[PDB]
């Protein structure tokens, strides 16, 4: 009777990338 | 020196943490043949904002000892050895130098949680203060007197055995210990004698601690606003009721609905049944010990709509002392995977640290969700928001203002796991308004305005029985509409 | 030089931005024997477009000081840990030459909240503002202002006692203030005899600044 009309993403926490500071 | 005096009428936090560094460090007597240790290292908790810091100033007083300061997040640098090696001169040079009390606060940042970082510089320098407070073995002498606020961001691998194990928490000075952080701050600033200390804590309900040094401050710039020996007069502080703004709440910045117990109800008997059960455990404690009831925490609302259930919730915000916090019904949910289930936390632990407080929540059909018969409404298990509010509810309530104001419009789609008598115990349902209620909720819309000589009152009561509470405002905006319209048309 | 008479409208905001710069300046020892001096800082929120950078740019004229400025994220370097540095350079500059006005701008990046954010340079800056803050106690002092959006993006250790204890809201003029702002941008301006400044503000109704 009852159909599931969704999905509903709720995730997902996508890349990141750093920032290398120099040394010296 | 900031002495005793700087924390006054609050010993009901304040004697009983001299049992764990000055009592441990006046003589080491009282530990013998008693077993085991328990005061190695303290952990405080509470309000941030009460003397946290000035507490640490006051050991180093009243008790003659060897005290190193750290200020905290000063050490943040990039460098192998400013940030590792100053550390382990903390517990080095205190040792051979007794006493040796260490005082550290603002460890929000860091020792994070290890889900945040993993094998990086912070995470290293962390490291080093779990074997250093394990490594002093000395027999009472070394102490642990860390302030920190924000529990939930302290990861628990520094209460594993005897390093934080001894939890101390400072409640708020309402009896009588917020008349003494006012006594010191009058001494040394200029006040007229036209003011009452008591009256002043007893207006308002709702104190940080850093904000008491905040309202007094700002009575003296009142002064001079209107000065174009000076001291502070009378209206000054009455000035400061309108700004209160306490640290804790500084998000709740919405409007506030004016209240004066006239302008909203036309039940009396429901209405005052709800201050009696919020005015009790704020005022004063010893009622409740000594009937041993159990006070109810939160009630609900429900009915028809448009019968005054969020109405009421405005003259619940100013008139009672207690502090309000406002939610926009499901406005508090996110929309990443744990952002939804923090949210719902962090406007809960901002409030308990400082509360006398209600709180609202609306929406409770958002909330509750229908949760029989779910069958992944909300995709991957992500309507776990029903069973974390069930574990911010009933935890550390043990003198603990958590009201929660739930108005809704339809009752049977809220669960009954919140409906259980541990949780909630008051039950109250608006019903509708009879002949003998209808005239207070017309005298409510015409009380601050210019009417008319009085025509017939009674008859428009007795002929609008069929509708609720709601749509008598709808009778009185179209009276008012037909008084704007033809005032234009009287003019030329 | 831009004065106060650039600023126009929103007087019921003047009178709170003026008393906590010029009258620690013009009497200092006004403030003297009447305790200690409130006003620390104030944050300057709301709407973006509302004249909040000009605001630093009155205060820097009309009084007689030293002018710092601060830009937004520009302190950050490849170095060994330099941003916790030059943003102390910037308040140990001001330390030498008191008194003086300082000014920081775009708070949505420097200060965030230390739980939402991730990184070591952001999280550090955050950090190194809190203790810099409350350690520095000079008299007749800098006291810092800032003008950004997003008042919920601020972490509440930034609110606490005397870092920003008197924030203030620039309001939209919805009544009668926008009769203000129109008397001044066109002041420089040589209008015709045709224009109703009465009537330009009052069939508008929805504005900014
Ligand atoms: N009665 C009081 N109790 C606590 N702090 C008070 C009181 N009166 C004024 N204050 C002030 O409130 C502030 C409390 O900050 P504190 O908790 O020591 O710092 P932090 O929480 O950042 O470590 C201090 O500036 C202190 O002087
Ligand atoms: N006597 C009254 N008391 C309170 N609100 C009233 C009254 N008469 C009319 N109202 C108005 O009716 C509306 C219904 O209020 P309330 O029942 O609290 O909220 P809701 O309709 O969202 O459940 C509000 O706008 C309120 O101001
Ligand atoms: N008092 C004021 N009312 C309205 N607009 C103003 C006011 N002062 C400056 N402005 C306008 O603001 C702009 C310059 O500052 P602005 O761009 O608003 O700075 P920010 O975006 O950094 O807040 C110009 O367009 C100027 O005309
Ligand atoms: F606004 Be009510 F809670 F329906
Ligand atoms: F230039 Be403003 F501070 F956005």
């Amino acid at each position: 009777a009852a159909a599931a009309a969704a999905a509903a993403a709720a995730a997902a926490a996508a890349a990141a990338a750093a920032a290398a500071a120099a040394a010296a | 020196e900031v002495g005793y005096d700087d924390i006054g009428g609050c010993r009901k936090q304040m004697a009983q943490i001299r049992e764990m560094v000055e009592l441990p460090l006046r003589h080491p007597q009282l530990f013998k043949a008693i077993g085991i240790k328990p005061p190695r290292g303290v952990l405080m908790y509470g309000p941030p904002g009460t003397g946290k810091t000035l507490m640490a100033r006051a050991v180093a007083n009243e008790t003659g000892a060897f005290f190193f300061l750290i200020n905290g997040p000063e050490v943040m640098s990039k460098m192998a050895g400013e940030s590792e090696s100053n550390l382990r001169k903390a517990f080095e040079e205190a040792e051979k130098n007794a006493p040796a009390i260490i005082f550290i606060d603002e460890i929000d940042s860091i020792a994070p949680k290890r889900d945040k970082t993993n094998g990086e510089v912070e995470r290293r320098v962390v490291s080093q203060l779990l074997t250093l407070m394990d490594g002093m073995k000395a027999r009472s002498n070394v102490v642990v007197i860390a302030a920190t606020n924000r529990p939930n961001s302290i990861d628990p691998a520094l209460r594993r055995f005897g390093r934080f194990d001894r939890e101390v928490d400072i409640g708020i000075p309402d009896a009588t210990g917020r008349l003494e952080v006012l006594r010191i701050h009058t001494k040394n600033m200029k006040l007229a004698d036209d003011v009452d200390l008591e009256a002043l804590a007893a207006e308002t309900h709702g104190y940080v601690g850093a904000d008491i040094a905040s309202l007094c401050s700002e009575a003296a710039m009142q002064q001079i606003r209107e000065k174009m020996s000076l001291g502070v007069t009378m209206d000054n502080f009455r000035f400061a009721l309108g700004n209160s703004n306490p640290s804790a709440l500084r998000e709740t910045v919405v409007e506030s609905v004016n209240v004066t117990w006239d302008d909203v109800g036309g039940l009396d008997e429901i209405k005052e049944e709800l201050k009696e059960t919020v005015e009790y455990p704020v005022l004063h404690p010893d009622q409740y010990t000594k009937f041993g009831l159990s006070p109810s925490k939160g009630v609900l609302f429900y009915g028809p709509p448009g019968t005054g259930k969020t109405l009421l919730a405005k003259a619940v915000a100013t008139e009672v002392s207690a502090n309000f916090i406002s939610v926009k019904g499901p406005e508090l949910l996110s929309m990443w995977y744990g952002e939804s289930e923090s949210n719902i936390r962090d406007i809960f632990d901002k409030a308990r640290a400082a509360a006398p407080t209600v709180v609202f929540l609306d929406e409770l059909d958002s909330i509750a969700k229908a949760r029989g018969g779910s069958l992944g409404d909300a995709g991957g298990a992500s309507d776990r928001v029903v069973n974390q509010l069930l574990t911010e509810m009933d935890g550390m309530n043990a003198k603990k203002n958590v009201f929660v104001i739930g108005a809704t419009n339809r009752p049977d789609q809220i669960d009954p796991a919140i409906l259980r008598p541990g949780r909630l115990d008051q039950l109250i349902y608006v019903p509708l308004p009879d002949e003998n209620a209808r005239l207070s909720i017309l005298n409510a819309q015409l009380r601050k305005t210019p009417l008319e000589p009085g025509l017939e009152l009674t008859a428009i009561a007795k002929a609008t029985q069929g509708f609720s509470g709601a749509d008598l405002l709808y009778i009185v905006q179209r009276a008012a509409k037909y008084a704007i319209k033809d005032s234009i048309e009287a003019h030329r």
